[PDB]
């Protein structure tokens, strides 16, 4: 009975569901909204079934909280719903893993005729099976040939009648530009995506503004732009909403973004030869030259043996403006032949303490590109954490 | 220019980072000798010679892969004896050493058959040889690497030298691979050439030799890779005084 009393003291309530994106798009308004210096109620990833919800509305209310940014578990929306009424919910997608079918229909019975605002993702016909709740729909969504996704490949059926559901255009998989004869199809879009790219973060064309952003990953555009719709909706500028997107970033060390003043770095875990091929490439679409800091730890959860390093591509390194590249871990000695057998002829400094060696980086101008394997990245990421605080 | 050849044989394989690492480190010794290294990639043997064939290399596989690779090297058993038996530098690693042999055994007991260029054979077992390796050789001076394999060979040939720390062919001889004529054979990964210059400079030097080019200058840089040399043979160490302190 507490969560309810909890709850009226919170004049905007926003929760964030479906299967996937949940995070960070949840984390993207929770930034935005505190970079404004705007107090709220915030819940995270381990904490977004009913329990652990209603822990986070008693331990964060305040006098002064006027927003909660609420991600739930699509499955606890029954349970949650007895007890708070959201004054909107956004909803990222529906993917199966005819089960998603049912498991909308229970979403759709629980939210109707509450009055909520719902903010739609027009590609997902799944998720749009949701107008049927509620008489206020803001649709998102993404142009066509927005971009060109990875790609992978069945027919679904219309939720509507029962009819294959037949496309115009593809994003990938069911997400895309679909319309039925029955009526049911992808609605015009109040906030749209009309181009993006990723190199190596997200850029963002959304009704003709630029959002340069400090996260990776073509699956982030849909969540970038979910919590984008959400934070329109509730008032804020593009002004406002670009100065909070261009300085989220992650927090496990993928493609993680750090900056202080003039100094920048950015993190990515390599340990294998594609990921490691992946993790060089990102240096040459970084404008300026760069720092290298790269650690090849070979304790029992990396593996013992590192020949794999001979696989990857360390030759390409010659094609980057480097000022200076340093070997840390366990292993570092092997990095430094690897790179003399490359023939990359750049300053090469070998640092086996990997907190020394990630220290060292903030001596150089350029922007540092961080790349530990697997036990490497704990101390490396800690390290960077310190040294940009 | 001053040319080697490299027969780099049954690359086809789904991994080959050994084959790289080796292929990369003869590249680079050589580059330092001023001698251009072409590599050949064969894959279908029929009517194969060695008569541009200065240096020959065989990799490993999975059990399949090297079953396949062993039928394939067959239809050319001949001449590749000869070869060898002529003094052709060669480098065999893992199933590539084994099936040299005459037939490699399974845990299961299966007999799986090699190409008997040289007499011997090889038992595997389910428990593996597996860490670092610290051989000390007259021609190889210091060798180092890391083993990982099933299978025991047993052959009465020479080898790359005494097993100062790890097992090496099987569990009780403290020798490591096989050094017949110019032939080399090992289970080191890393793959084994990189840290191991006097392995690859004796391939070359051997191939120099016999094709009557230079080959120097004969002393260069290895800073680099005595230093990373130097980290398994202290981990080495650190790990016998463990034990006889136990
Ligand atoms: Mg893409
Ligand atoms: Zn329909």
């Amino acid at each position: 009975d507490v969560l309810r009393k909890l709850a009226e003291q919170v004049d905007d309530i926003v929760f964030i569901s479906g299967t996937n994106g949940k995070t960070t798009t949840s984390n993207l308004i929770g930034h935005t909204l505190k970079a404004n210096n705007i107090q709220i109620i915030h819940n995270n990833e381990g904490a977004n079934m009913a329990a652990g919800i209603t822990s986070a509305f008693i331990m964060q209310s305040t006098p002064k909280t006027k927003i909660a940014v609420i991600e739930i578990d699509e499955g606890s929306i029954p349970r949650v719903l007895k007890e708070v009424t959201p004054s909107m919910m956004v909803f990222t997608n529906f993917f199966r893993d005819g089960e998603i079918d049912i498991m909308v229909n229970n979403i759709a019975e629980t939210i109707s005729n509450k009055g909520i605002k719902l903010l739609l993702n027009a590609d997902d016909p799944f998720v749009s099976r949701l107008k049927i709740a509620s008489d206020t729909i803001v649709y998102y969504g993404m142009k066509a040939h927005a971009h060109e996704f990875e790609q992978s490949n069945e027919s679904r059926y219309c939720p509507n009648c029962g009819r294959l559901l037949q496309y115009d255009y593809i994003h990938y998989n069911q997400i895309g530009h679909y319309h039925c004869q029955c009526g049911f199809k992808r609605e015009q879009a109040k906030y749209e995506i009309s181009s993006f790219d990723v190199a190596p973060f997200l850029y963002l064309n959304i009704n003709d503004e630029k959002y340069d952003m400090k996260i990776a990953g073509d699956f982030n555009a849909y969540n970038a732009l979910a919590a984008y719709t959400v934070l329109r909706e509730l008032g804020l500028n593009e002004q406002t909403i670009k100065n909070g997107f261009e300085t989220y970033t992650s927090d496990n060390g993928r493609m993680q973004y750090f900056k202080k003043e003039r100094k920048e770095a950015m993190i990515n875990l390599a340990k294998n030869p594609a990921g490691m091929n992946a993790s060089l490439s990102v240096g040459e679409q970084l404008e300026g030259e760069k720092v290298y800091v790269i650690s090849l730890n070979d304790n029992a959860a990396d593996g013992r043996d590192t020949s794999w390093i001979y696989d990857a591509d360390f030759e390409k390194l010659s094609k980057q403006q480097i000022e200076a590249i340093i070997v840390t871990g366990t292993r570092a000695e092997e990095l430094q032949l690897r790179l003399k057998l490359a023939e990359v002829e750049v300053p090469i400094i070998v640092e086996r303490d990997i907190y020394k060696a990630t220290a060292k980086t903030m001596d150089y101008k350029g922007f540092t590109v961080a790349i530990p394997n697997y036990t490497s990245l704990a101390p490396m990421l800690e390290q960077l954490n310190r040294s940009f605080e | 220019m001053h040319e080697l050849t490299i027969y780099h044989f049954m690359s086809d394989k789904l991994n080959l980072y050994s084959d790289i690492g080796n292929i990369i480190a003869l590249r680079q010794r050589a580059k330092k000798r001023n001698i251009k290294v072409n590599v050949v990639e064969i894959n279908e043997t029929e009517g194969i010679t060695f008569d541009e064939c200065d240096i020959f290399f065989i990799g490993g596989g999975s059990d399949r892969e090297q079953a396949l690779a062993t039928k394939e090297l067959s239809k050319i058993k001949t001449p590749l004896k000869e070869a060898i038996e002529d003094g052709m530098p060669g480098l065999t690693i893992c199933g590539g050493y084994q099936f040299l042999g005459k037939k490699y055994i399974t845990p299961d007991g299966t007999e799986l058959e090699g190409l008997g260029i040289l007499d011997f054979y090889t038992e595997s077992k389910t428990n593996r040889l597996t860490g670092d390796i610290v051989i000390e050789s007259d021609t190889f001076g210091t060798i180092v690497g890391f083993e990982n394999h099933g299978g025991r060979t047993y052959h009465d040939f020479g080898t790359l030298g005494h097993v100062t720390f790890g097992y090496g062919n099987n569990d009780e001889d403290k020798k490591e691979g096989i050094h017949y004529k110019n032939l080399l054979g090992t289970y080191l990964h890393g793959p084994i050439l990189p840290k191991n210059y006097e392995i690859t400079d004796y391939l070359l030097e051997k191939a120099c030799e016999r094709k009557g080019i230079p080959f120097e200058p004969k002393e260069i840089d290895n800073e680099a890779e005595i230093q990373a040399k130097q980290v398994l043979i202290d981990r080495a160490n650190r790990q016998k005084k463990s034990r006889l302190e136990h």
